[PDB]
């Protein structure tokens, strides 16, 4: 039959982009005789050689086989073997102006998902910085917690009231000290609690970040198809 | 100043410290327990001497400054406050560990906190290495730890090309030695004239014979310096070997040596203590009897950031995987609604257990879906992740798992990221994923090497001949037909006469079965060794077999000379991310390489600290780092002298960025003066060894010279001098340019691909000389660049008709230097015009080409090195190059010039054509680095187009001269 105007003839970013995630079976002959016939089968794109020789097609010797046509349309009747070969892949005022409408579009969706990975990579580096300093935070009111500890351990064995020595030294130092002490330990207590809360606002405010950041892609990806096909034509 | 300081004694008592900003520890400690009398209990404290400092810094980490001189300002502590306690660890392995966090960039104590098995066998495992390579430095001191520290810097062949020879005065080179034997330095300059094939051990002697008047008989007790720089000739190499000879031969210079005594570098070279750290000290069935198709159970991913609306339904695509070729279909969840995340599916997989490759893995990823665009209802992941299907001690993943799935990155169209790292998100706020594996009642392992080289071994014309070659001639980026697989499978006994067949038949066996991965691993285990530019392939992502990649790494261990693995190191580092475990033979190969020369494994801690900023390879990195921080020696004085110093430059940077980055650059360079007047940053910037080259050393900034450039990103132009007694002689000022925000990978690929293309012209026999300087990159957009000198842009030049850049170089070569002035000129106008052709530069203006008083031209910037702006020659011959080609005339694309200039254009043309797979190799091994401009596969595509590598030679000429004729305006 005649060839150059076929459902499977196309005439490779393009044969991968057609055959990906396609199903069992799929075939597409284009040229690289050559006639290479890229055929899915196991996950992935095989490819056959169609050996032109002699006057004659085929994928190995003989080529007993006449026309390419011929034997796309024999092994679409029978298997290749072992896969049969099923489901193949296959104005200008207004066209111009589709192609300018999408173009811009497509510059919008760019912009707006630039925009949005800038603010996704700023907001990732805040947090960082935020988890990191709580967690000096925590280490630090630890620190303190053991000083405190200590503080209450050895003040009543070492100087207790005036029985042992508490003239005014617990009332004007000793326990000037200890609530001294728990002024800083309290407001390091309140400062985790502050930076805490701050965190927690940004993953909120991180986490919907990217729920706009999952939902440009499918608008967008389908955009470049009609700009692709569109811009495409020039006919 | 006074920053009051807090003070926790023993007692508890809180003491506030009126300490200034740049105070150091030991004064601190003396007032506080000075002023702790006052304080109450201070019977229970003891002496000053008797008690250290605890605190915690920025890091989050909990740290005791020993005695560290430094002020509180390089303290870094997260705030202000100071407990004092008794000292309990010991003081050797804490100063040693903060020095390690130091360089690293992250705290040591983070790998001790992981809890991950394989992480804390690695840990204690690389020590084995660390000390055979420490046992290996120390076996011939002090000889052995000199030739580490100062390594020769040698070529791979002592053979010259013809053309360096004929440059030679009949094999002779005329060298000068300078001897400073004196009491004061008096730079006794003696001319000898030696062979180019003289160890340096007879050219001390014919020195010694010389300098004593005109005879005397020093032997055993001098040594070579290179006069102004730190290289010292401590091989017995011949003389014309060593990369600063051959380069003074090539450019027609005199080697300007000094005689220096062996005691005053063994006295300087101090001794490298490495100590192993705390952490050293701390029912099976054969995988071939399992018989059942591997099941995996999918069963919630609790945290899923999706919008209800937007989304539909989600799934959670699964792949078993082999490199980045599938084994079997990939299998799919039901969809189910996005509030819901929950399938609870027991995945059924087309893959019969036993048949599972040892570098098998299952690829998952959670996308959504949307149906309403109609017939193609778009598909977008929302996160993956990957499972290696065996441990690192050779067990498939049984029981219950959590996977937390990486975010999708930019660009990746497809559903499943089979490429990525094999492992869970460290950040926990990430979509996690369960799983489960099935349990076969005992541990399944991967059946031992023996087993299976029994399995195989049981289960087994020049029409042919010439396919075979045919095919192992071919790119291994191009395609291979399912005829030629089974060709080569059916012909693999007979391929082993083609050892360089491998990266091919590799690709031919089917691993999804046993027989045939059984009969290949009897094959790579008796196959003749291949050169390490063809097992440089072998180690991609393409090949992650444990075997092959173990033949591989034996190849580049037997063949791979240090100067080239200097080159291949970046691609060797790049390739270290797509390795299946972490304790693995590549690994041990490249530590081992770098702690046996500090020239190689200066530029490999720099390479894994500036790739040690992407999360993905944080981790492994960081533990590779720390390795070899270890046992580096005394180098880590060195590193941190460099580290901290580019973070001195850093910050001021940024502070000029956008703080300042109102005024024009009056104000600017104003601040830059008073911020460098500080005595910070004074301190810093001066005296350590200069990240390009660890040779060249940095003193005193010379603030004079030290300005802000009209450049867009306006980057830092910092001027140092050179300490070296001899600076005169190579150069007394040393310049480099500080470049914020701007990508330098890409300019480091390009600069590496033009070495290699001068290489590969220097043994053709073609003598095109080009500029392939330095550059580093020391993190994420931040560079060091380095400054030629004495070389204007060609914008200055003509600045400075179509005859000015010609009266220039006719002015600054006047009499007979005219010839050289010219031929020079012409070579290196021929080599980038080849090479900006090949790998499609972006097109150059006269800012990019500026060319030095004596002649010769290149092109600075870069940044568009696969033409990714959407063939394209962008060197296109101006009128005044081809003037100055052709030595003044209005006929000028008439002359012989033009037939001489386009014979060595096409001549370089073919010999990097035949070169080709080399190219490819580099590109594709370097495609996950993240470059803004080498990120899809016609990128590489680009090249191979360039090279009309599908063409024939003829044909390939005649696209050249085509893209020539049409760029030039004909010729
Ligand atoms: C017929 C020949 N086929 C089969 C062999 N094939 C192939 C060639 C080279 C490599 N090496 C490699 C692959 C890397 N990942 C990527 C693999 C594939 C696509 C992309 C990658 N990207 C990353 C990680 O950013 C960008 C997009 C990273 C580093 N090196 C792997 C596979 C080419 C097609």
């Amino acid at each position: 039959m005649s060839l150059q105007d076929a459902e499977w003839y196309w005439g490779r970013e393009e044969v991968n982009e057609k055959l990906r995630d396609t199903a069992d079976g799929t075939f597409l002959v284009r040229d690289a005789g050559d006639y290479t016939l890229t055929l899915r089968k196991g996950g992935n794109n095989k490819l056959i050689k169609i050996f032109h020789r002699d006057g004659k097609y085929g994928f190995s010797d003989p080529l007993t086989f006449s026309s390419v046509v011929e034997l796309i349309n024999h092994y679409r009747n029978e298997s290749l073997a072992d896969v049969k070969l099923l489901y193949p892949v296959s104005n200008i005022e207004a066209v111009g102006k589709k192609l300018h409408e999408y173009n811009t579009q497509f510059q919008e969706k760019s912009r707006e998902y630039d925009r949005l990975y800038e603010e996704y990579t700023r907001t990732s580096q805040e947090i960082q910085m935020k988890r990191t300093a709580i967690e000096a935070f925590n280490e630090t009111i630890k620190i303190f917690e053991e000083q405190c500890q200590t503080q209450e351990r050895y003040s009543k064995e070492y100087i207790e009231k005036f029985k042992r020595e508490g003239n005014e030294k617990e009332i004007q130092r000793i326990m000037h000290n200890y609530d001294k002490l728990k002024s800083r330990i309290s407001e390091i207590i309140d400062s985790r609690r502050r930076l805490e809360e701050d965190l927690k606002k940004q993953a909120a405010e991180y986490r919907e970040i990217d729920k706009r950041m999952n939902s440009i892609k499918p608008d967008l990806i389908q955009l470049r198809k009609t700009r692709d096909q569109y811009l495409m034509w020039l006919t | 100043p006074r920053i009051l300081v807090e003070c926790l004694l023993p007692n508890g008592m809180i003491v506030t410290l009126e300490c200034l900003r740049e105070a150091t520890l030991i004064t601190i400690k003396h007032e506080l327990f000075k002023e702790a009398r006052k304080y109450p209990l201070h019977q229970l404290l003891q002496d000053e001497s008797s008690y250290i400092f605890v605190s915690v810094t920025q890091e989050a980490e909990r740290e005791e400054f020993f005695d560290e001189t430094r002020r509180l300002c390089d303290l870094r502590l997260f705030q202000p406050f100071l407990k004092v306690i008794e000292p309990v660890g010991n003081r050797e392995e804490k100063i040693l560990n903060r020095e390690i966090g130091f360089a690293i960039g992250m705290p040591v104590c983070e790998f001790d906190m992981v809890k991950d098995p394989e992480v804390q066998d690695f840990r204690r495992n690389i020590l084995n290495v660390c000390k055979e390579a420490v046992d290996l430095r120390d076996l011939n001191s002090p000889h052995s730890r000199a030739m580490y520290v100062y390594p020769p810097n040698v070529e791979s062949s002592p053979e010259l090309p013809k053309h360096i020879y004929n440059k030679l005065d009949k094999g002779q080179i005329i060298v000068v030695i300078w001897v400073i034997v004196s009491p004061n330095n008096d730079k006794q300059k003696y001319t000898l004239k030696i062979n180019h094939d003289c160890v340096p051990e007879q050219v001390i002697a014919e020195a010694i014979r010389k300098k004593t008047r005109s005879m005397l008989l020093y032997q055993g007790k001098y040594i070579l310096k290179v006069c102004g720089c730190d290289e010292y000739f401590l091989e017995k190499y011949p003389l014309s070997q060593y990369k600063y000879i051959r380069s003074c031969i090539m450019l027609g210079r005199m080697p300007n040596l000094m005689l220096m005594a062996k005691e005053s570098l063994y006295s300087q070279l101090p001794m490298d203590c490495f100590t192993m750290p705390s952490y050293s000290r701390r029912s099976t069935k054969s995988l071939w009897v399992i018989n059942s198709a591997l099941r995996i159970k999918i069963l919630c991913a609790t945290y899923v950031n999706v919008n209800i609306r937007d989304i539909d339904k989600i799934y959670v695509r699964t792949g078993i995987y082999h490199g980045g070729e599938p084994l079997c279909d990939n299998v799919n969840t039901q969809r189910v609604p996005c509030s819901n995340p929950r399938w609870n599916e027991w995945l059924n997989y087309d893959i019969y257990i036993p048949d599972l490759p040892r570098a098998a893995r299952l690829c998952l990823s959670i996308c959504s879906v949307k149906g309403r665009k109609g017939a193609k209802e778009e598909h977008c992941p929302l996160a993956w992740g990957n499972i290696n299907l065996f441990d690192y001690t050779d067990t498939l993943v049984s029981g219950k798992m959590a996977l937390n799935l990486w975010p999708v990155p930019h660009g990746l169209e497809d559903l499943l990221n089979p490429i990525g790292v094999t492992g869970s998100n460290p950040n926990k706020e990430t979509p996690c994923l369960e799983l489960e594996f099935d349990w076969f009642s005992s541990v399944v392992k991967f059946p031992d090497m023996s087993v299976i080289e029994e399995h195989a071994n049981w289960s087994v014309r020049e029409n042919d001949k010439e396919q075979l070659k045919a095919i192992s001639t071919r790119d291994p980026l191009s395609e291979i037909t399912e005829q030629e697989k089974d060709f080569l499978w059916s012909h693999r006994h007979y391929c082993v006469t083609i050892p360089e067949i491998l990266p091919k038949l590799l690709l031919s066996v089917k691993w999804n079965s046993r027989d045939e991965v059984a009969q290949m691993y009897c094959l790579v285990k008796d196959w003749p060794p291949i050169k390490p530019e063809q097992a440089m392939e072998l180690l991609d992502c393409n090949y992650p077999d444990p075997m092959v990649r173990g033949f591989a790494v034996r190849c580049l261990e037997k063949y791979l000379t240090d100067d080239k693995l200097s080159q291949y190191l970046i691609q060797l580092v790049q390739v270290l991310k797509y390795e299946q475990y972490l304790d693995n033979l590549l690994v041990r190969f490249l530590l081992k390489k770098a702690l046996t020369n500090q020239r190689i494994g200066h530029f490999f801690f720099w390479h894994l600290k500036s790739e040690m900023h992407n999360k993905t390879v944080s981790q492994r990195f960081g533990l590779l780092l720390e390795s070899y921080c270890r046992a580096c020696g005394m180098y880590l004085k060195h590193l941190n002298r460099q580290v901290e110093a580019m973070e001195k430059l850093i910050n001021l940077t940024d502070i000029l960025k956008q703080e300042k980055k109102d005024e024009t650059q009056k104000v600017q360079m104003k601040f830059l003066v008073e911020q460098m007047r500080r005595p910070d940053f004074m301190d810093a910037l001066q005296g350590f060894l200069s990240p390009l080259n660890p040779a060249h050393q940095l003193g005193n900034l010379r603030l004079e010279e030290c300005r802000i450039m009209s450049s867009a990103k306006r980057p830092l132009w910092l001027n140092w001098e050179n300490p070296d007694i001899m600076s005169e002689l190579l150069f007394q000022n040393n310049e480099i340019i500080f470049k914020n925000g701007d990508d330098l990978r890409q300019d480091m690929l390009t600069l590496q691909i033009i070495r290699i293309m001068e290489n590969i012209w220097q043994n053709q026999g073609l003598d095109l000389r080009m500029l392939p300087y330095g550059c580093l990159s020391i993190g994420d957009c931040v560079g060091l660049i380095e400054v030629v000198r004495n070389s204007h842009t060609i914008m200055q030049i003509q600045c400075k008709n179509s005859h000015t850049l010609h009266q220039w170089l006719k002015d600054k070569n006047k009499g007979e230097i005219y010839d050289a002035a010219i031929d020079l000129f012409t070579r290196s106008c021929a080599g980038y015009c080849v090479a900006t052709f090949i790998l499609g530069i972006g097109d150059r203006h006269n800012s990019n080409i500026m060319v030095k008083d004596d002649g010769q031209l290149f092109h600075i910037d870069f940044g568009h090195f696969l033409d990714h702006k959407k063939e394209r020659v962008p060197f296109v011959l101006t009128q005044d190059f081809l003037i100055v080609i052709s030595k003044g005339a209005q006929e000028c694309t008439k002359t012989r010039e033009f037939e001489r200039f386009q014979e060595m254009c096409y001549k370089a043309y073919l010999a990097i054509r035949q070169h080709a797979n080399l190219f490819i190799n580099l590109f594709s091994m370097m495609l996950g680095s993240g470059m803004p401009e080498l990120q899809s596969f016609d990128d590489i595509a680009y090249i191979r187009k360039t090279l009309a590598l599908d063409k024939t030679e003829q044909e390939a000429l005649e696209y050249f001269m085509k893209q020539m004729n049409d760029a030039h305006h004909g010729g």
